[PDB]
């Protein structure tokens, strides 16, 4: 047991503050560029929106993902380690291309 | 002098070497004994704005060999600005001296953390005087390593300078008061034209207080003070 | 893999800042036109609005569209060059006529 | 191409800036009355809220409309010429009577 | 002149024509001044640009008086020209103008001398009503650049 | 420090120095025999002494006289 994600949320790890070498060349100093990608924990259910039948959610674990730093997006420990929680929508994207 | 043989030879041998453009100044001296201290080259009174680029401990200063010199007009506000042309200095290899008018601490700190660990030799300077004599003589520096002064004026954005719009210099030389740059790139021709028009100028001084200032800038383009 | 649009959401290019060349006579300073002409990255699969059967999204890759700057509008680097995300409603067109 | 209105979406020239003789009169100054008068240049397929099978517009290319200087309201270049984007419910009305 | 969205027409008219122009406002904006710099050093149109003569009342009746020389309109608010609405009609035009960091001079107008005496005239007519001998010298400097030198 | 870029969070205790005794008042702070190697010691001090030797300030040429002695010597 840690604790599971509700219908419609999702548990990210971020991945890194900073990358730090820009270009591949330059090492930045404090930029604050928390990053923008993060990597899949837990998923939780469905989306029980709607009162009928209930939704499978569309990311899975083990997703590279993309989310926007918004109001809605929690960081909380799991364990001692700082992971994000969120609904779906307020991840953006999913490893494409 | 009154019959003072010392002063007549000091100031027959600082003419000597400074030359006619070049300026002597005089000043309250540190000892019992007179001395004569002569400096060729492109020399003005601002120092390095963090000690950590001090690359010379023993001379208490930064020494930079074959550097490229980068001139920008107003605040270097981030390194956000900065990027491709330190992707690309540090790619070539040399070192660089960047003049500014002022660097904020985001810049600073990223230059102090490429410098100390490595990957880029950098110096950092802050531009002489204010106001219009500050262009000036940013454009005068400029003529001197034979380089391009980036400017919103001219609608030069610091992130599309190329190594091409940067000058250069035999070595430059950094203290915590004194900045000083030995021999530049620019072509002669071109910094005689400059010097011209400085010169032009001279003649049209209706304040002998800003034609002294005049003076120093055609003594630092040629000649010593 | 870079990284997917979800349900509902559109990555493209933005065309230019500043038509420089205004009229095609006049070499304008800063003007700080951002473009408003966007061109077709990726396309999230469809709409999942209203509980019943997905609707796909009547944009595709390689359409040249025109996108309002608003707070639902991000950018970020595929690469390392920025695009940007946002909604099919968002966006405001795709060349008509 | 020039870019094409979305769902619930319509594309409308503003008829002038100032009606400038006033009554048919008098030869009005700096008054500032951007024209509530369009005339509509495309028209962006249907209406697509409500899950459901898709609604025809009612506004078509060549009326001329009334439409509110409202918040929703976007205007930009066609060609290099200024016209203006809005939804069909800031359009306030279409040529009756 | 705040933006060079209020210069545009007049941009695109001036440099289709080819010839060089001489910008007189009572100030210049950053946005517009530097686009005037990149057009210029890069070829597209030659233009210098100058601020307008004193203050007030006489800065505006000086601007009359050099447009009357030049054989150009004046635009302005109060008749309700808009910049964006002139056209190369409504520009005057001279034989040679030089300009210093001090000083600005014009040399030989297009303006019809008929119509520079009619307003010499006005300007003369106002000096034998001058109560202020101070702004009677103003108004002589006046009639003086208009005809005959200072 | 942060122009170093070094987090306080980022430190270990290889990057902590180290003394025999420190003693402590109400007043004034004592630290008695370092860690800190004597040649690395005196490369430092022989910057602060070509520092005195260009010392326009008389009063701070002082200063620099106890941060020389309060490494090397005593006050």
């Amino acid at each position: 047991m840690n604790i599971r994600p509700l219908h419609d949320r999702v548990i990210v790890k971020r991945k890194e503050v900073e990358t730090k070498s820009a270009g591949g060349i330059v090492l930045t100093g404090s930029a604050a560029a928390k990053s923008t990608r993060g990597e899949v924990l837990a998923v939780g259910n469905g989306r029980i929106l709607e009162n009928g039948e209930v939704k499978p959610l569309d990311v899975k674990v083990g997703d590279i993902v993309i989310f926007n730093d918004g109001y809605g997006v929690k960081s909380e420990k799991i364990d001692n380690e700082e992971v994000l929680i969120m609904s779906e929508s307020d991840i953006l994207a999913i490893v494409e291309a | 002098a009154n019959s003072d043989e010392t002063v007549g030879k000091l100031i027959a041998e600082a003419m000597d070497k400074v030359g006619k453009e070049g300026v002597i100044t005089v000043e309250d001296g540190t000892g019992l004994q007179d001395e004569l201290d002569v400096v060729e080259g492109m020399q003005f009174d601002r120092g390095y704005l963090s000690p950590y680029f001090i690359n010379k401990p023993e001379t208490g200063a930064v020494e930079l060999e074959s550097p490229f010199i980068l001139l920008a007009d107003k605040k270097i506000s981030n390194i956000r600005e900065m990027l491709p042309v330190l992707e690309a200095v540090a790619k070539a290899g040399k070192p660089l001296l960047i003049i500014a008018e002022d660097v904020e601490g985001e810049a600073l700190a990223t230059l102090v953390v490429n410098t100390m660990r490595g990957i880029v030799k950098v110096a950092a300077v802050k531009a002489p005087g204010f106001g219009d004599r500050r262009k000036a003589m940013l454009q005068d520096i400029a003529t001197l390593t034979g380089g391009t002064v980036i400017s919103e004026e001219i609608g030069m954005e610091l992130e599309k300078a190329t190594l091409e719009d940067l000058g250069q210099a035999k070595r430059v030389v950094i203290n915590k008061d004194t900045t000083t740059i030995i021999d530049g790139v620019g072509e002669e021709a071109a910094i005689q034209g400059r010097v011209a028009q400085i010169r032009q100028q001279i003649e049209e001084a209706t304040s002998d207080y800003d034609r002294e200032k005049l003076q120093e800038r055609v003594a630092k383009l040629a000649g010593g003070v």
